[PDB]
């Protein structure tokens, strides 16, 4: 009984990962200057928070707010290291979605990314940036942070047909059953996701200090309260996310360190996407373009170009078309792990399997020692890829977050990647379609 | 035979007034001439066609078929709107397709952010007509080829610069108008054509000019915002006593108006049209009815606000409104038969027709608040000559 605890306890996930870690310079976060500076984001929030409550009247009732090392937002920041995001069966991380599904919120604004637009509807512009969709960041009583992903279709609803990538949705469940598949195939790269409930007037409105947030929330001739991205609707491309008439559902991404503590690199893919109508890209049409990208800095050190074939199955298990772009950690180096971040739009199609987002594998063919083992594993049936992610996913008070075709679907994808693994080792054997790096 | 028995009624005989020079449309001082042009000639003062005229018949079956020769895109904004000329000389709105037929617009729209469907533009004209109103432009449902009859025949770059094909490999496009017109609503077909209703041109404003008036019981179109009627319960006090709105004739044309939205749920009549070389003594141009038919699950009685408010309604619909609620001659199996003839049927989903008759209730049981509180003389007017 219990595929899900079969999987943990087998010895692949057990293992000590090679090269180990001597401390210091392989935990990204040094401790005693991280929380300093968290230190001090605390006392400007506490002293800015009451100049707010002063100027709209209201009695600084409670007293300010305190750091504890012992939240978890900061033992997971502490926690993160070159060896991944999170620790494998980590006890932090189980209380982090836990926190984060049931802590108040104390602020809640329009995050960076947007707010940098300045403008900016350009109701022409058909792939207008990534930051006028509808994302907020919350704030809980323990300091930390959470990307909200708001619920934006119905669990039994596909992405239409005649759909291209850059207009599908965000799904709010994909972005939590992204991070289920992340763990499951210890990869451990996307952040913590767990799914909530959120009273958007308590929990978002009456806790936001921008003006233009408070701005977009209206009530319906149903009288539900609703809010909006300001662009997507000004150019009436999407419409309004509102609670039944308070209750609304999604998707709280815990945060990364800030980046003045922990700088990153947005790189761009070397798989890109055209996103026009029409044209395609290079790769889209010469099977030997893997022969072009292992010959170019950084992609020559042939450990770079690896990571980025494990993000190519685990976009194809979940059919994230939109990977435009890799976020990595300075610290780490052109070796570091690729961080996954933004997975909202797979899990939109479960009766299609886009294999154009396999191209990486299936061009370079090469595959990491892991990462082979461990979908060799997820095929077989006591630890199928499908019952370990269904009895994942329980654990998530927006349970299903996947209907029972999508769960279906991750293991003939797995089947896909593995066959096409097994196919071009016919043409290169296990010396070119295997490393087995420590 | 339920709708030809319909015309027969002694309700649905009674002609109009004499015209004379004055009160018809285009005096010719006429058997070659395209069905769309017999239309035109024929609008008199006080209807916009006859009840048993062959060309209005006939021009609902060329819209239906003819062959379309040229394709343009409106002018400004306001929805996507699709000007067609045919083979014939003549000329036809068309409204594509946009949303299902067993959808439901979502309780969170506001009046201003629903779809314009061609089901009640197509609709509207079948009910205007069995209420023989005969106030809408005739409009026929047709399943169009998005190549050879609009991008393969358009030499609008604005519009032909939208046709893309789809990762589904079908045919897509969107347009250039102000509401609804982007990637993400482009209307699709499987794989190169969807339907639309072909709505008959009236007459161009060159040689008829058409006045265009603001309804008084328009909304505030803006959300937490009311419109002042919503405040006032006697605000038809104001209204009859108006410039031109305290005209007997006047004062009625918007209740058999508001009558025909409330059956089909048009919130979205803001403005109304006459026809100028007719001035203020005529009938009301019901337009632009793509509004209606959104939703089946409810019936908006704030439509009905004009009714309740002024109390007042012409015998002839009154006695036509009791009629097509009596299950011999029920709104529901005639409006399904009416509708049978389209190209695009069914162009109503069945519980729309189905509210169609629970909506006539209402209206009948809301005449009756209106004859027991002020009386029925001063309720209903009279037409019997
Ligand atoms: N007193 C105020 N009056 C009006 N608007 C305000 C006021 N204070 C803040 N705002 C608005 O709300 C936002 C404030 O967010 P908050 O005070 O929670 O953190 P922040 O300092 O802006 O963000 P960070 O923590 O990243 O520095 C600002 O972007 C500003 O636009
Ligand atoms: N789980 C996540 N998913 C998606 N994006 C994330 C996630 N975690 C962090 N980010 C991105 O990282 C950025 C966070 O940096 P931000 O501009 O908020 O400064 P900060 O990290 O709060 O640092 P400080 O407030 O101390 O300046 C945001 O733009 C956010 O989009």
């Amino acid at each position: 009984s219990s595929k899900l605890q079969a999987l943990f306890a087998h010895p692949l996930y057990n293992v000590p990962e090679e090269p180990p870690l001597l401390g210091a310079e392989d935990s990204l976060l040094a401790s005693q200057e991280a929380l300093r500076y968290y230190r001090r984001k605390v006392a400007r929030w506490n002293r800015r928070h009451k100049m707010y409550r002063e100027q709209m009247n209201l009695t600084s009732l409670d007293p300010p707010l305190q750091l504890r090392l012992e939240a978890s937002w900061v033992q997971f920041h502490l926690g993160i290291n070159r060896h991944g995001l999170y620790s494998r069966s980590s006890p932090v991380v189980s209380k982090l979605l836990q926190d984060m599904r049931h802590f108040p919120t104390i602020s809640a604004d329009y995050s960076q990314d947007e707010k940098a637009l300045l403008g900016a509807c350009d109701c022409t512009q058909i792939v207008k940036p990534s930051g006028v969709h509808l994302k907020l960041v919350l704030r809980f009583s323990d300091f930390g942070k959470a990307m909200f992903k708001p619920m934006r279709q119905q669990r039994d609803e596909e992405t239409p047909v005649d759909f291209f990538y850059f207009i599908d949705f965000q799904r709010h469940n994909a972005e939590i059953a992204a991070f289920h598949l992340d763990r499951i195939l210890d990869f451990r790269r996307v952040p913590p996701t767990v799914g909530r409930i959120v009273n958007v007037t308590k929990e978002i409105l009456e806790v936001t200090k921008n003006e233009i947030l408070q701005s977009v929330f209206f009530v319906s001739p149903a009288s539900n309260v609703c809010f909006f991205a300001k662009c997507p609707y000004m150019c009436k491309t999407e419409y309004a996310v509102c609670g039944k008439p308070h209750l609304l559902e999604g998707s709280l991404s815990a945060f990364l360190p800030s980046l003045n503590l922990a700088p990153r690199l947005s790189v761009p893919n070397p798989w890109i996407r055209s996103y026009t109508l029409a044209g395609k890209e290079e790769w889209e049409v010469n099977p030997l373009y893997c022969d072009t990208v292992k010959q170019i800095y950084p992609y020559n050190n042939s450990q770079r170009l690896l990571n980025v074939i494990d993000m190519a199955i685990f976009d194809f298990l979940i059919g994230n078309m939109d990977r435009h772009h890799y976020e990595m950690f300075t610290k780490f180096g052109d070796d570091g792990f690729l961080i996954h971040l933004d997975n909202a739009r797979g899990f939109g199609r479960h009766s299609h399997d886009e294999i154009s987002i396999l191209s990486p594998l299936s061009q370079c063919c090469m595959i990491k020692k892991k990462t082979l083992l461990h979908l060799q594993l997820l095929a077989q049936a006591d630890y199928r890829l499908s019952d370990v992610m269904r009895e994942s996913l329980l654990e998530d008070q927006l349970s299903p977050v996947l209907t029972e075709p999508h769960l279906l679907a991750l293991d003939r994808r797995l089947q896909t990647i593995l066959r096409t693994v097994e196919g071009c080792i016919v043409a290169h054997g296990q010396q070119s379609v295997i490393v087995d790096g420590p | 035979s339920l709708l030809a028995r319909l015309f027969e009624h002694p309700l649905y005989r009674v002609a109009v007034p004499p015209l004379t020079e004055e009160d018809v449309l285009f005096n010719v001082n006429v058997d070659s001439y395209p069905n769309w042009l017999k239309f035109h000639i024929g609008i008199n003062r006080y209807e916009l066609y006859s009840r048993h005229n062959p060309a209005i018949e006939a021009l609902l079956h060329d819209l239906s078929s003819q062959r379309i020769t040229s394709v343009a895109m409106k002018s400004g904004g306001t929805q996507l709107k699709l000007i067609m000329t045919f083979q014939n000389y003549g000329q036809a709105l068309f409204k594509p397709m946009k949303q299902t037929r067993e959808q439901e617009t979502p309780p969170d729209f506001f009046y201003f952010s629903d779809y314009e469907r061609h089901n009640a533009e197509i609709a509207a004209f079948h009910l205007d007509r069995i209420l023989d109103f005969r106030r809408v432009p005739p409009v026929a449902g047709r399943m169009v080829n998005m190549t050879k009859e609009i991008r393969d025949v358009t030499r609008d770059k604005k519009l032909w610069r939208t046709f893309f094909i789809s990762p589904a490999n079908n045919i897509c496009f969107y347009g250039e108008c102000s509401y609804y017109c982007s990637t993400e609503h482009a209307l699709c077909g499987k794989p190169d054509q969807i339907e639309g209703s072909l709505a008959a041109f009236l007459p161009d404003l060159s040689l008829a000019k058409r006045k265009t008036w603001r309804n008084p019981w328009r909304r505030s179109y803006h959300k937490r915002k009311k419109a002042e009627w919503e405040v006032d319960p006697d605000y038809c006090e104001e209204v009859k006593q108006t410039p031109p709105y305290d005209s007997s004739h006047r004062i009625l044309d918007v209740m058999d108006m508001t009558i025909f939205d409330f059956l089909m749920g048009n919130m979205d009549r803001h403005h109304y049209e006459t026809f100028e070389k007719f001035g203020n003594e005529t009938f009301i141009i019901h337009l632009d009815n793509g509004r209606g038919f959104g939703k089946y699950s409810h019936d908006e009685l704030s439509i009905l606000v004009p009714l309740q408010q002024c109390c007042r309604i012409r015998k002839s619909t009154y006695l036509r409104l009791q009629l097509l609620a009596k299950e011999e001659y029920k709104l529901s199996l005639l409006m399904a038969e009416s509708l049978r003839g389209d190209q695009v049927a069914p162009v109503l989903y069945q519980p729309h027709l189905e509210a169609l008759d629970r909506r006539l209730r209402v209206v009948l049981k809301a005449v009756r608040d209106c004859v027991e509180r002020n009386g029925l003389h001063s309720v209903v007017d009279d037409d019997l000559d």
